[PDB]
RNA sequence: CGUGAGGGAAAGGUGAAAAGAACCCCGGGAGGGGAGUGAAAUAGAGCCUGAAACCGUGGGCUUACAAGCAGUCACGGCCCC
RNA sequence: GAAUGCCGGCAUGAGUAACGAUAAAGAGGGUGAGAAUCCCUCUCGCCGUAAGCCCAAGGGUUCCUACGCAAUGGUCGUCAG
RNA sequence: CGAUGUCGGCUCGUCGCAUCCUGGGGCUGAAGAAGGUCCCAAGGGUUGGGCUGUUCGCCCAUUAAAGCGGCACGCGAGCUGGGUUCAGAACGUCGUGAGACAGUUCGGUCUCUAUCCGCCACGGGCGCAGGAGGCUUGAGGGGGGCUCUUCCUAGUACGAGAGGACCGGAAGGGACGCACCUCUGGUUUCCCAGCUGUCCCUCCAGGGGCAUAAGCUGGGUAGCCAUGUGCGGAAGGGAUAACCGCUGAAAGCAUCUAAGCGGGAAGCCCGCCCCAAGAUGAGGCCUCCCACGGCAGCCGGUAAGGACCCGGGAAGACCACCCGGUGGAUGGGCCGGGGGUGUAAGCGCCGCGAGGCGUUGAGCCGACCGGUCCCAAUCGUCCGAGGUCU
């Protein structure tokens, strides 16, 4: 199980064998291992990875000390990859070849307080034919005296987005080791400049 | 939402908000320093800086441009003759906002000052 | 980090240069690589370009034509590998960027509206005169 | 599903003159 | 709509419990480097008229 | 994008001039038909003594749509009308000609007789 | 209040005596604190007595893993006499 | 101790709804214990078969000026019917 | 009966299984294909139309199927008001009449503010025996769960023929769901342009207001979007249902069972995605500070840290979260690029003139990719450990 931290930079399409293929460009590495989670010590198997150089004037002493035990330059983002033990002390885009498929995790764009039509694709009300002040309302939310309450998990309006989202089985289109670029076919959660995690796919 | 939207609404419709910036600009250029609520102040920075930069061009075009917002021919003269020269060697940032330490009694609004920079 | 540049970098290998400049109102002929069965070939779309939307590598243009009584419109990526060549068959002088309005005009009307761009036509003939 | 159509028990509420 | 109404008087306890968040927060104040008066940070001192070292306004 | 209640110009010499879609034959509940899709349609306008007549419920294949249709090369193509060719249950056109251009997509969808009979295939 | 006929309220008490608080202090005033009067000023005029609902300040005991007509019986802890 | 009792007082809902046409505001200068709200100036906006002007009903000092800001004014107030 | 609002529709569902489909079976008057019948199975799915207020039903076109029921004949402090309980009016019929009729007909006031429970979201407080910054384990919970057509096998097996497979393999779909904005296509309240009437600046020219809360019209970046794009349903492992067996007695035979074992469902467990240590059973790892002064308590200054305040943010109702705060590129300006609009003003020339041409892809120019300390994040303040007992 391999993986790398990265930032979503933007979208384009490229051409491949006379086909347009939309891609999301991801600036992937390079990620240094800063901690290795071992069974005997930690209970499981993973690698704490760093990403993006940080101004040491912003990094406190407990964090500074952590970085030092790995002999690693202060990084902005500290993140783990499960069941991953690369041989290097540094992880680069080269852990992926084109053609391979990957799962990508990001933080979805935040709709803030979303109504029930936008959140759960509800239908809302008529916009005429008598409809009274309920054009975007959720309608009924229950039965009557039996059960006399509202289900846990009832789809209602409220905050939506800004959450962890993992689109799955995305094709690696190309990789550019010289610039740490990853080209993934299709969409990737979250905004440009947003942090993302790219892992070996779990789909066969 | 509001994702990457730029520019306030200031609870005015389009033509009112436009009139607002103009009447604020005219005052700033008139007295060199005015006091307003902090948000209007921050929004005035850019509106006027453009007009000042245009007086720094001096060309008839720019004059007729600035005239659209400022409307007063004598004020535009002062802009071109007395004001714009001061900033010949300054690249943007002709205005500053400093926040006052007290609030309006009648509605507790935080105030700031907007002045033409030296 | 410069995300814009990073994009342009990815795009660079696919950017094309051999295509001629043109404007909406110009009558142009796109020579296009087309597959059918199972060989490929060239098919030419000759019509008036009524839109050019710009997004760097991602700009696309729209070419309009009537064929056998039915109007047809085609959209091409300005850097589509499938374009062999683009030939300027005529320069037209429009007064706006998008000419959707010619969709509702007779042949007479399109002509009086899109008079020949005598200026840019001269530039064309003044070019080609090459050493 | 009930077949014998069942009649209204209450009238449609109507307003009163308010004292 | 059918005119919702409270079903029971809120107890002395329950309303005061509502108001466990109503405490004001004291104005955040710093001393003015020039005249040593207390004033809110990032404002121009309304006691001496100084900010960022220079005199800015008539007090 | 065709749907029930849509009118279609019929681009052949079956005698039909207008047909109205009453169902799209693409699975159990397709909301729209595009080029190459087969629909069922009532004949709403037809000329005297045709092969088909006003009222006839027929099957036809969409050959031209006003909603531009996207191709894998990143190009698109759009038509000035929605048009169909009336066919029999074996995909074969009932007419003997087709008028005006047709979408190339018909070929990849096995409608070679129509593509052949078409003046142009854009 | 009602066009009108007509309907139709609420509202008493400083002290024996105004001796009804000069003057000073904060305040724009209201209000207060000193001074002064008085047997008494939480009798100060928003004045006899001044209950209760209701609101608040201080203090003792108590409470953020707990199930309720709020009590009652037992025991323990802490505080007070 | 109960009569959807009578009179009064005081709570709850609650710092909640709301503050009465979406014609619209900004700054400068005064006054003042206090100013988004009062006076002046400049900019802007609205009415203009009125949202201007005259008359009749009705209202009955509301008119003018000086002095005031406890209440009235849906906020404020130095302003005011 | 000091009121439990009543048909149908809409919205939003959830549940049952006497199962409509899809999955698994036995029997068949099962050749195959297609059916019939019963068993198991409630995971998901169960279309759009015409008529009628209709539920129901008939009908059209499809479909894998167009399941049946419960939830106050689910759901009017969610909506509707066509049905039906008011007052108006008329027809048939009944009554001498006033009027009346599970007979019909046209019309006919559906109430801004949610206290408590519950539900969706988000915080504040304390706790998890020192005080702190990170990174995690996953008890437990949620999400998802659909299906068709064609092709190959193969016109093979089967069949007199017509017709026509199992198993195995490949491609392409419909509806749905999550995310996304490169493309297609929207919006894009002042980004550009053209236009009318009027009034104004300053007479011409050039402009400004108003005609909407954009006067109107043609376009339109970022963003937010679907009609657009990517991706999901699985795979796989385990245990089972109906069912099918292996070995096998009681019962010298027989028996899937009494000992034992195997096979076997879209279902169950796990796997996938998301939440999650208030999981008070309060978990784990890496790193930081440290033996303070004074009288398991209190008081005071601090350490590491944090909060305040400030500039901001595809984060956001407030709060929260996140980034930045002069040893700085956080916003504002300014500069370059992008992008939009589509050749500004002025001048010169041609024309009686409306105009046209040139300078000119000019001028204007939100948000996008960046650069640059010109303007502003000045200066600071308060919190914050001494580590309970076996
Ligand atoms: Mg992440
Ligand atoms: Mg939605
Ligand atoms: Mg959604
Ligand atoms: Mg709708
Ligand atoms: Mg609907
Ligand atoms: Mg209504
Ligand atoms: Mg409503
Ligand atoms: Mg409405
Ligand atoms: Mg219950
Ligand atoms: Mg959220
Ligand atoms: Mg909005
Ligand atoms: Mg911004
Ligand atoms: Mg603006
Ligand atoms: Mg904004
Ligand atoms: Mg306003
Ligand atoms: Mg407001
Ligand atoms: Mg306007
Ligand atoms: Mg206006
Ligand atoms: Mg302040
Ligand atoms: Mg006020
Ligand atoms: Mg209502
Ligand atoms: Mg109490
Ligand atoms: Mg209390
Ligand atoms: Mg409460
Ligand atoms: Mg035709
Ligand atoms: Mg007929
Ligand atoms: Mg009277
Ligand atoms: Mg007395
Ligand atoms: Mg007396
Ligand atoms: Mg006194
Ligand atoms: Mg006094
Ligand atoms: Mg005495
Ligand atoms: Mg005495
Ligand atoms: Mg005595
Ligand atoms: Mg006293
Ligand atoms: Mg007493
Ligand atoms: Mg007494
Ligand atoms: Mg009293
Ligand atoms: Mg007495
Ligand atoms: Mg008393
Ligand atoms: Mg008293
Ligand atoms: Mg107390
Ligand atoms: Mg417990
Ligand atoms: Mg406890
Ligand atoms: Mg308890
Ligand atoms: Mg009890
Ligand atoms: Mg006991
Ligand atoms: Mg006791
Ligand atoms: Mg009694
Ligand atoms: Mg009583
Ligand atoms: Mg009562
Ligand atoms: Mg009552
Ligand atoms: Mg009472
Ligand atoms: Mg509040
Ligand atoms: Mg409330
Ligand atoms: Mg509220
Ligand atoms: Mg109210
Ligand atoms: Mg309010
Ligand atoms: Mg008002
Ligand atoms: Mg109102
Ligand atoms: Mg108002
Ligand atoms: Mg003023
Ligand atoms: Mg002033
Ligand atoms: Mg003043
Ligand atoms: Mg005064
Ligand atoms: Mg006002
Ligand atoms: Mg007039
Ligand atoms: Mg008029
Ligand atoms: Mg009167
Ligand atoms: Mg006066
Ligand atoms: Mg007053
Ligand atoms: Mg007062
Ligand atoms: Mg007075
Ligand atoms: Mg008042
Ligand atoms: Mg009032
Ligand atoms: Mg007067
Ligand atoms: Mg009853
Ligand atoms: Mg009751
Ligand atoms: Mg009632
Ligand atoms: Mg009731
Ligand atoms: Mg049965
Ligand atoms: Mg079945
Ligand atoms: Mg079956
Ligand atoms: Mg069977
Ligand atoms: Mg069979
Ligand atoms: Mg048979
Ligand atoms: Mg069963
Ligand atoms: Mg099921
Ligand atoms: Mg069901
Ligand atoms: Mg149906
Ligand atoms: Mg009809
Ligand atoms: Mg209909
Ligand atoms: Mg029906
Ligand atoms: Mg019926
Ligand atoms: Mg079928
Ligand atoms: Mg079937
Ligand atoms: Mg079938
Ligand atoms: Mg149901
Ligand atoms: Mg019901
Ligand atoms: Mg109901
Ligand atoms: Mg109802
Ligand atoms: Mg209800
Ligand atoms: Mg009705
Ligand atoms: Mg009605
Ligand atoms: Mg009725
Ligand atoms: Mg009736
Ligand atoms: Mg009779
Ligand atoms: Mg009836
Ligand atoms: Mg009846
Ligand atoms: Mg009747
Ligand atoms: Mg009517
Ligand atoms: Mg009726
Ligand atoms: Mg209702
Ligand atoms: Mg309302
Ligand atoms: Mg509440
Ligand atoms: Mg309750
Ligand atoms: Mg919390
Ligand atoms: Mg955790
Ligand atoms: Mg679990
Ligand atoms: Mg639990
Ligand atoms: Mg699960
Ligand atoms: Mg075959
Ligand atoms: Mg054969
Ligand atoms: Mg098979
Ligand atoms: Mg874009
Ligand atoms: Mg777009
Ligand atoms: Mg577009
Ligand atoms: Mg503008
Ligand atoms: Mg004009
Ligand atoms: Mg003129
Ligand atoms: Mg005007
Ligand atoms: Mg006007
Ligand atoms: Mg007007
Ligand atoms: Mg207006
Ligand atoms: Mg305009
Ligand atoms: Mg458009
Ligand atoms: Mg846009
Ligand atoms: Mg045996
Ligand atoms: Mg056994
Ligand atoms: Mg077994
Ligand atoms: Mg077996
Ligand atoms: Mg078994
Ligand atoms: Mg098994
Ligand atoms: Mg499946
Ligand atoms: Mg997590
Ligand atoms: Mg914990
Ligand atoms: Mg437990
Ligand atoms: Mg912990
Ligand atoms: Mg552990
Ligand atoms: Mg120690
Ligand atoms: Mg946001
Ligand atoms: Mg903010
Ligand atoms: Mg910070
Ligand atoms: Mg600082
Ligand atoms: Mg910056
Ligand atoms: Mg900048
Ligand atoms: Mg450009
Ligand atoms: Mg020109
Ligand atoms: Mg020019
Ligand atoms: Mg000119
Ligand atoms: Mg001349
Ligand atoms: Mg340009
Ligand atoms: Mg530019
Ligand atoms: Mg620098
Ligand atoms: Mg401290
Ligand atoms: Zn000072």
């Amino acid at each position: 199980m391999k993986g790398i931290l990265g930032v979503k930079v933007g979208m384009t399409r490229i051409f491949r064998d006379d086909r347009a293929v939309p891609v999301t460009v991801i600036l992937a590495g390079p990620c240094p291992v800063v901690q290795r989670r071992t069974p005997e010590k930690d209970g499981y198997t993973a690698v704490q990875l760093g990403f993006l150089p940080q101004n040491p004037k912003r990094v406190n002493r407990p964090l500074k000390g952590h970085f030092a035990k790995a002999g690693v330059e202060p990084v902005r983002i500290l993140r783990e990859i499960r069941d991953f033990n690369p041989e290097g002390d540094t992880v680069t885009v080269e852990i992926f070849k084109p053609g391979e498929r990957v799962d990508v995790t990001g933080t979805s764009k935040g709709r803030g307080f979303a109504g029930v039509m936008k959140r759960w694709n509800f239908a809302g009300g008529p916009d005429s034919h008598g409809a009274h002040k309920i054009h975007r309302h959720p309608g009924s939310i229950g039965n009557r005296k039996t059960p006399g309450r509202v289900y846990k998990g009832k789809k209602m309006a409220g905050h939506y987005g800004a959450e962890r989202v993992t689109v799955m089985n995305l094709e690696v289109v190309d990789v550019i080791p010289e610039e740490n670029l990853l080209l993934v076919k299709g969409a990737v959660p979250g905004p440009n400049g947003g942090l993302v995690i790219v892992r070996e796919t779990k789909k066969a | 939402m509001r994702h990457l939207k730029s520019g306030r609404k200031l609870n005015r419709h389009s033509s009112h908000r436009l009139a607002l910036y103009r009447n604020q600009a005219k005052s700033l250029l008139t007295h060199g320093r005015i006091t307003t609520t902090v948000p209007k102040a921050k929004e005035l920075r850019g509106f006027v800086d453009h007009l000042i930069h245009l007086a720094k061009r001096g060309d008839l075009h720019a004059r007729r441009l600035v005239l659209r917002d400022l409307q007063d021919v004598k004020l535009v003269r002062k802009l071109f003759d007395e004001i714009a020269p001061r900033y010949r060697d300054r690249q943007g940032g002709y205005t500053r906002v400093l926040k006052l330490a007290e609030r309006r009694r009648g509605d507790g609004a935080p105030l700031a000052l907007v002045e033409l920079v030296e | 980090m410069n995300r814009g540049a990073l994009i342009k970098l990815v795009e660079s290998r696919y950017v094309r240069t051999d295509l001629p400049e043109f404007r909406p109102g110009d009558t142009v002929r796109v020579s296009y690589k087309v597959k059918e069965g199972n060989r490929t070939r060239i098919q030419d779309f000759e019509g008036i370009v009524i839109r050019i939307r710009r997004n760097g590598f991602n700009t696309t243009f729209t070419v309009r034509k009537v064929s056998y009584g039915v109007g047809v419109e085609r959209i091409f990526p300005l850097h589509s590998p499938l374009i062999q060549k683009i030939d300027i068959v005529q320069r037209g002088r429009a007064r706006r960027a998008k000419l959707y309005f010619i969709r509702n005009l007779s042949d007479r009307e399109i002509r009086r509206k899109l008079r020949a761009d005598r200026k840019r036509i001269d530039q064309d003939r003044a070019a080609e005169r090459a050493a | 599903r009930r077949i014998r159509p069942r009649p209204p028990r209450l009238p449609r509420p109507r307003p009163r003159p308010l004292p | 709509a059918k005119h919702p109404v409270p079903k029971k008087k809120t107890s002395k306890a329950r309303r005061d419990a509502r108001r466990s968040h109503h405490a004001l927060t004291p104005p955040t104040l710093v001393p003015c480097p020039e005249c040593k008066a207390m004033k809110p940070p990032h404002t121009v001192c309304p006691e001496c008229g100084y900010y960022a070292g220079r005199k800015v306004l008539e007090v | 994008m065709i749907q029930p209640q849509t009118y279609l110009e019929v681009a052949d010499n079956t005698g039909a001039r207008k047909i109205m879609c009453i169902r799209v034959l693409k699975g159990s509940n397709a909301k729209y038909a595009t080029v190459g899709d087969v629909i069922v349609a009532s004949v709403k306008e037809a000329i005297p003594r045709g092969a088909v007549k006003e009222g006839d419920v027929v099957k036809a294949v969409v050959v031209r749509t006003k909603k531009e249709i996207k191709r894998p090369d990143g190009s698109a193509i759009r038509f000035d009308d929605n048009a169909a060719v009336i066919i029999n249950n074996q995909l074969e056109p009932r007419g003997t000609r087709v008028f005006g251009p047709v979408a190339r997509e018909l070929r990849e969808k096995g409608f070679m007789k129509i593509v052949s009979l078409a003046p142009e295939v854009l």
